[PDB]
């Protein structure tokens, strides 16, 4: 009965892990947006400090 | 084996497209040898840095060198020491780089999946990449090299950007119905893009580069699968290495499964089984003081039982010349090699090793599967029964943890740690 | 056997899924440190 439970429901747990990875991908997207944004104003000119 | 002195410091190596050059990497230098003249140097490059990646351009003119925590990419011309280029666009990182075939360019991958700016070596032309998913994985070129498929991620979804490699324009962007792209392959005839999803779904998505899905190799939803994949160089047969010790051999003409090649465990259960083992021996004659305590590759049919994560799954599916055999093996058989014979679609020439197998290489234009296992020996599934190339006292302790084998399948590169053996094995053919 | 097989097949996929999350977690921390380095 428990193995039916092991099967029921890890499809769901797989789905919950999908929600968590999406949460993380979304946060990473926001951070990536910050990197692109910060770079657009910081490095566009600060790249000269570098080079 | 005809060969040179052990190359000192050879932490790693690559060989050239035309197989004439071998690049040896030492932590701070690259040595280039012209194997046809002799296994001797033509030049050496040094860097005040740590080299993590080395690559030959597919014309064997430039070496691509990527430096570690220095974010530096250097490209040098073997035939022009006056042409030195470096990519120092470091604010974003230069995490990795690959060569872009005849475009004379480097795809340099920034960190954080930000950009994979393509740096032309003739004019920079630095086109942005819209959030590349990866560095090497997920990046592949069409059979004719005109199209490139890049796994990319935005909208937190995986999709494939199809770029025309001659101008890097996005030409055929499409969404893939994936959970998480692992890699991308192109059909040998470029009639499709074979998209390899995460092992979670066991699936392959076959898309026409011009229209989206053609076919799907069915997922099982809840099992790991698609551990590895390879295409034959015969019209095109794709052998899907699953995670359940099976290969789904698929005729890509129709995208149908030409049964499942299963590794099983019982040799006797394959109707055509032939089983061999590497076994303890004495030397070949007329050997002298070289000592004995050696092995030979012999047939031993009596053997029936053959010996999550890296368990169960097919570790390899390599097609032989003309794809009559598949060099496979599963993670469940740390000490054995499976050779599938097709057209029989039955297992034959099952090889047990003295120690766990590290990898395989089919010879081009032949078979004689090169089997290496960190043993200072090259074992071969010789077509003519069996063969072992004992490695000599030069490098007596050399393990051979990695092997390269030239397309001009005359020259072998054996790598251990800071150490390489470059030679010409029993290759009279 | 029938159930255990499925059950494993499910655990097998869950651990791979978790690994996707972990590289995204480590991404997330490195991304933050990169931004902070840039600002400072």
């Amino acid at each position: 009965k428990q193995l039916q439970t092991e099967a029921q429901d890890l499809k769901f747990v797989l789905q919950k892990s999908e929600e968590r990875c999406l949460k993380l991908q979304d946060e990473n997207s926001a951070l990536k947006n910050k990197l692109d944004t910060i770079s657009a104003k910081v490095y566009l000119p600060s790249c000269e400090k570098g080079f | 084996m005809q060969f040179s002195n052990i190359i000192q410091g050879a932490c790693s190596a690559i060989f050239s497209q035309d197989s004439s050059l071998i690049a040896i990497s030492n932590g701070s230098k690259i040595l280039i040898k012209d194997i046809n003249q002799e296994l001797i140097n033509r030049n050496v490059y040094s860097f005040q840095d740590i080299i993590t990646h080395m690559e030959f351009s597919p014309d064997n003119q430039l070496i691509l060198v990527v430096q570690s925590n220095s974010n530096t990419v250097e490209v040098k011309n073997f035939n022009d020491e006056q042409w030195i280029c470096k990519i120092v666009d470091q604010a974003c990182g230069l995490l990795h780089a690959v060569w872009a075939p005849d475009s004379r360019s480097i795809i340099t991958f920034s960190d954080f999946q930000m950009k994979a700016t393509i740096y032309s070596l003739t004019d920079k032309q630095q086109y942005l990449i819209k959030n590349p998913k990866y560095t090497d994985k997920g990046l592949s070129f069409s059979s004719d090299g005109k199209f490139m498929a890049l796994a990319e991620r935005r909208d937190i979804k995986d999709y494939i950007g199809i770029y025309y490699t001659k101008d890097w324009k996005l030409v055929n962007h499409f969404q893939v119905d994936t959970m998480d792209l692992v890699d991308i392959q192109w059909s040998k005839d470029d009639g499709s893009i074979l998209v390899w999803d995460s092992s979670i779904n066991y699936k392959f998505l076959v898309y026409h580069p011009s229209n989206g899905l053609i076919q799907r190799i069915q997922p099982y939803e809840y099992a790991l699968g698609i551990k590895c994949v390879e295409l034959s160089n015969t019209p095109n047969f794709v052998a899907i290495g699953s995670y359940d010790e099976k290969i789904r051999l698929v005729n890509t003409l129709t995208w149908k499964i030409i049964t499942e090649l299963e590794h099983k465990a019982n040799i006797k259960e394959y109707s055509n089984a032939v089983v061999y083992r590497e076994q303890n021996s004495t030397l070949l004659n007329a050997q002298h003081l070289v000592d004995r305590t050696t092995t030979q590759f012999v047939i031993d049919e009596s053997i029936n039982k053959l010996p999550k994560s890296q368990q169960s799954g097919v570790t390899d599916v390599t097609f032989s010349f003309n794809a009559n055999y598949i060099a496979s093996k599963s993670a469940s058989f740390p000490n054995a090699v499976f050779i599938w014979e097709v057209s029989l679609l039955e297992l034959r020439y099952i090889i047990l090793l003295q120690n766990p197998v590290k990898g395989f290489l089919w010879s081009h234009n032949s078979n004689n599967l090169i089997i290496y296992a960190g043993s200072n020996k090259i074992y071969f599934w010789s077509l003519d029964g069996a063969s072992v190339c004992e490695l000599p006292q030069y490098g007596k302790q050399f393990s051979v943890n990695k092997v390269l084998w030239n397309k001009n399948s005359k020259c072998l590169v054996l790598i251990d740690r800071r150490d390489a053996i470059i030679g010409y094995p029993p290759i009279d053919l």
